[PDB]
């Protein structure tokens, strides 16, 4: 990022959502329930728009 | 009706006669265009293909006989391009509509779009005309200039 | 298609101001970053200089 | 002549631009066009842009953007500082070309 | 001073510093036009070709896709302006309006009538027209014929 | 009398909006706007002075 931004401070800028789909698992720690949660999250950013 | 003035059919002439190099009493498919031009028409090459003459020199020759029916012909029409079919088209090409409009701007759209120039007919033009030293070409009197003709006050 | 999805988005931004964000959706089968890889080539066609 | 008139008589057109209370929120639009065409044309500006973006504009948060509305009262007033904006601007160019 | 903490982090463990940045985005996506691609698995077998119409229907149903297609249809989605029609396409038709501006209502019904488009590709309400699809994009199209 | 003053020596407007007019035609129009004499360009962030 310190080698492929030329241009800080300005705008415009776009943006792309990548991230995985319905996955589950037994060991819930940290990790899993942050990608449900944003799949469910994503949805409800359909919905209300 | 429509007709032709003694002093047009010696114009339509004057010109012919310089226009016909070999002396076969007639013109070709391709001089028709130029001569109308010459004479102070402007059709375009839509126009003469849809009135019968062409690009390549080679086919069939045409007399003044021919050419001033063709001539009579054209005096009909309402087609040609006015100032305002101009003014149209000059309002994209103003990025916020001042008057001066881009030289190679203009250069790139003329070798696109409507007939098709050449390089030689995009630089000449632009060459020919008001060059500032930023290169804002004045879209306005540019066309002015198009309506006025080839010799001003200044015959050069 | 995918190009047309993009110059859609481009030309009413350069238009209208409004920046934008485009979000793929699916759950963990379907294919999503797949599109991506080849959305990023495409804005580098349109996007060079 | 056309140019310097164009620019003087937004201004008195401008202030024809009602903005009314939709209690929903608050953020008032205003109910017309022509009280905006006869600035939007004088000047030559994007009529797309000014009718969006008056109400809606690109809020440069400290450094980067987000959209909002503008509500009633702040839209009203801003568009009587568009006119105070235009005439303090003009005289201070025109004694100069003068 | 802040009666807080200060050097290091605050007291901000893992979750909070993660937190922080996880309303940020949240904003930064609500402050945007959002534009949506929704894909559908084929199948589970991780089968080319085939298909099951089963796994589409749950699909459908699930992330709403009949719902947006029906909303679609009904709305009228781009909220934009009137000026825009006079301003740029005296080009297109020239005597569309004469002198006399009135109703500004009506005058776009006019200018709008010329070009043929009812009242409700255009929707209008007071201040705004909402565009339905093609229809703004239909008089870019428009000038941009001659143009 | 005192109450205002601050105001009129703030003087606040819209941004986007005057903005977009420096982006504007009519020549006169135009020339109203910007810095290099010294008038408009007037917002984003010259420092804090």
């Amino acid at each position: 990022n310190e080698t492929l931004d030329t241009k800080q401070k300005r705008q415009y800028f776009i943006g792309v959502l990548d991230i995985a789909g319905f996955e589950i698992f037994d060991y819930n720690g940290f990790e899993q329930l942050c990608i449900n949660f944003t799949n469910e999250k994503l949805q409800q950013f359909f919905n209300h728009h | 009706m429509a007709d032709l003035k003694a002093a047009e059919v010696e114009k339509a002439r004057e010109h012919f006669e310089i226009y016909d190099w070999e002396g076969e009493g007639k013109i070709d498919a391709r001089d028709l265009g130029d001569l109308l031009r010459s004479l102070d028409c402007k059709p375009t090459l839509a126009m003469v293909k849809k009135n019968g003459g062409s690009d390549k020199r080679g086919e069939k020759k045409l007399t003044l006989e021919e050419f001033l029916p063709i001539f009579s012909q054209i005096k009909k029409e309402k087609e040609v391009g006015t100032l305002e079919d101009f003014m149209e088209g000059l309002k994209v090409y103003d990025k916020a509509e001042n008057g001066t409009m881009l030289a190679a701007e203009l250069a790139h759209v003329l070798l696109s779009l409507g007939e098709r120039l050449t390089d030689i007919e995009c630089e000449e033009i632009m060459r020919v005309c008001d060059e500032d030293d930023d290169g804002f070409l004045k879209y306005e009197p540019f066309v002015k200039t198009i309506i006025a003709g080839p010799f001003p006050d200044e015959g050069k | 298609h995918l190009f047309a999805i993009s110059d859609g988005a481009y030309s009413a931004m350069l238009a209208n101001r409004e920046n934008q964000s485009m979000l793929i959706t699916g759950e963990s089968g379907a294919g999503k970053t797949e599109n991506t890889k080849k959305v990023i080539a495409y804005y580098a066609n349109v996007g060079a200089a | 002549k056309t140019d310097v008139y164009k620019i003087t008589a937004s201004c008195m057109h401008l202030g024809e631009m009602k903005f009314k209370q939709r209690p929903r929120e608050e953020q008032a639009e205003a109910d017309g066009t022509e009280e905006g065409e006869r600035v939007a044309h004088l000047l030559g500006v994007n009529a797309a842009d000014l009718y969006k973006n008056l109400v809606k504009p690109k809020i440069k948060v400290g450094n980067e953007m987000v959209t909002q509305g503008r509500n009633a009262t702040q839209v009203s007033y801003s568009v009587g500082g568009l006119a105070k904006a235009m005439f303090d601007r003009t005289f201070k160019w025109l004694v100069k070309r003068l | 001073g802040g009666g807080g903490r200060k050097k290091g982090a605050s007291f901000q463990t893992v979750s909070a510093l993660y937190r922080e940045q996880l309303n940020r985005l949240m904003a930064s996506l609500h402050s945007t036009q959002p534009h949506f691609v929704r894909c559908i698995i084929p199948n589970e077998l991780k089968q080319p070709g085939v298909i099951d119409s089963g796994l589409v229907m749950h699909q459908l149903t699930c992330n709403g896709v009949l719902e947006g297609i029906r909303i679609c249809r009904k709305g009228f989605p781009n909220r934009m302006v009137y000026p825009d029609f006079k301003q740029r396409y005296t080009i297109l038709a020239a005597s569309a309006v004469p002198k006399g501006f009135v109703d500004a209502k009506k005058v776009t019904e006019a200018v709008l009538g010329a070009i043929q488009l009812d009242a409700n590709d255009y929707r209008l309400g007071n201040t705004k027209v909402f565009f339905r699809a093609g229809v703004l994009g239909r008089l870019e199209e428009m000038r941009d014929d001659r143009l | 009398n005192i109450t205002g003053w601050l105001e009129k020596n703030k003087d606040p407007v819209n941004d986007t909006v005057v903005d977009q007019f420096k982006k504007g035609s009519n020549k006169l129009v135009q020339e109203i706007f910007e810095d290099h004499p010294g008038l408009g360009a007037e917002e984003k962030g010259g420092g804090g002075k």
